[PDB]
């Protein structure tokens, strides 16, 4: 049902 | 002056959800520097700007990233695309026109305009009095209208002559039976 | 890279100055939606798709916040290297064959856009047109530049001239791609 996004990961 | 970052995630599908290749790019201005490739199953640096992040991402969320290849990619495909993008059908409109004003032996050019279809898969063929023209045919590359429809123009070099019938033949997944549009001298 | 399909679920672009960000979902090169950051709303290109699927705009805001975080963190790590401007490329063409009196749409394709900030407008008979205009978000390219499209609905007539006006830092003078019913 609910689409999912690809987490944009934060650096240091 | 201006500075930018870009995060471009790609779920590459092949034969349904079989050969799924989940990738994830990290960009600065117009240059990539970090990447998660399902094929390598791990992060790697593409340019200097990435060395400082490598080990960090692998330690912080690799278990989470690999996980998305199924909670994002595979899931979206089988859960959201299947009933939307992969189901969407738009029948092409097929019209024939002549580049120059009609005449009886002057060489002109028939143009078969095939528009507003989706998906991109299409086949267009020209026929003269019933047989496949295999000489002066040419066509534009498939054009993407940016609104979820495509168009393509297929030209035929010719010379109008009475009694002659030219047909533009078109097959598309949206079509139960092919489309044929005739044009006569 | 070859494939039968390609889905980009969560493209983030974050620029400065301006805190200018875009969040989009693409599938096979077409735009599923972009999230309106000011309205906190997922705007679908094909409204009917929203009946069979969804996306919490929260996702966009979060990922954009990361874009904010990574820009700068990356800007310094690069000794503040500025983005080199590119010169856009515009081409105009109609959605379907032109027939006098039959509503149609002019498409202005603008490629090689970098950075992702630009002005695309339409001129009818050399005078400004605001009504019947629509445009897409910035699509990603292979060379990491962008392309975008603007649409003008119009009624074909014998004596009519249209231009697509594009403005970019990359251009010294605003490019005008002119078009008329041939
Ligand atoms: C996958 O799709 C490609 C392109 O349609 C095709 O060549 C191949 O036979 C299909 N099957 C495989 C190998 O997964
Ligand atoms: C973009 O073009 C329009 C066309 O009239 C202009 O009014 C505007 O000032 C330009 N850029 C912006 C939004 O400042
Ligand atoms: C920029 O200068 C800093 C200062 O030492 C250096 O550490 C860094 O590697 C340089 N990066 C680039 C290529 O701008």
């Amino acid at each position: 049902s609910r689409g999912g996004a690809s987490q944009y990961r934060p650096s240091q | 002056r201006h500075f930018v970052v870009q995060f471009q995630p790609f779920c590459y599908f092949t034969n349904g959800t079989q050969r799924i290749r989940y990738v994830t790019r990290y960009i600065y201005n117009r240059e990539e520097y970090l990447r998660f490739d399902s094929d390598v199953g791990e992060y790697r640096a593409v340019t200097e700007l990435g060395r400082p992040d490598a080990e960090y991402y692998n330690k912080q969320y690799l278990e989470r990233t690999r996980a998305e290849l199924d909670t994002v990619c595979r899931y979206n495909y089988e859960e959201t695309e299947v009933p939307t993008s992969l189901r969407r059908l738009e029948q092409p409109n097929v019209v024939i026109s002549l580049s120059r004003t009609e005449a009886l032996n002057h060489h002109n050019t028939l143009v078969c305009s095939v528009t507003d279809f989706y998906p991109a898969k299409i086949k267009v063929r020209w026929f003269r009095n019933g047989q496949e023209e295999t000489v002066g045919v040419s066509s534009t590359q498939l054009i993407r209208n940016g609104d979820w429809t495509f168009q393509v123009l297929v030209m035929l070099e010719m010379t109008p002559r009475r009694g002659e019938v030219y047909t533009c033949h078109v097959e598309h997944p949206s079509l139960k039976s092919p489309i044929t549009v005739e044009w006569r001298a | 890279i070859e494939a039968d399909h390609v889905g980009s679920y969560g493209i983030v672009v974050y620029q400065s100055p301006g805190d200018i960000g875009q969040y989009t979902f693409e599938f096979d090169g077409d735009e599923l939606f972009y999230v309106d950051l000011d309205k906190k709303e997922t705007i679908w290109m094909l409204p009917e798709f929203a009946q069979l699927r969804s996306f919490d705009p929260q996702g966009g805001l979060q990922n954009i916040a990361t874009g904010k975080h990574n820009l700068g963190v990356l800007t310094k790590r690069s000794n503040s290297t500025p983005a080199t401007n590119e010169a856009p490329q515009a081409t105009v063409f109609p959605k379907s064959p032109v027939l006098l009196g039959q509503p149609n749409t002019l498409i202005c394709f603008v490629d090689n856009i970098f950075p992702p900030v630009i002005n695309i407008t339409w001129l009818r008979n050399s005078k400004s047109v605001a009504d019947g205009v629509y445009e897409t978000s910035f699509f990603v390219n292979r060379d990491y530049s962008f392309h975008k499209l603007s649409y003008l609905t119009f009624i074909p007539s014998d004596d009519d001239i249209y231009d697509c006006k594009v403005e970019h830092w990359g251009l010294e003078e605003p490019v005008l791609k002119h078009w008329e019913p041939e």
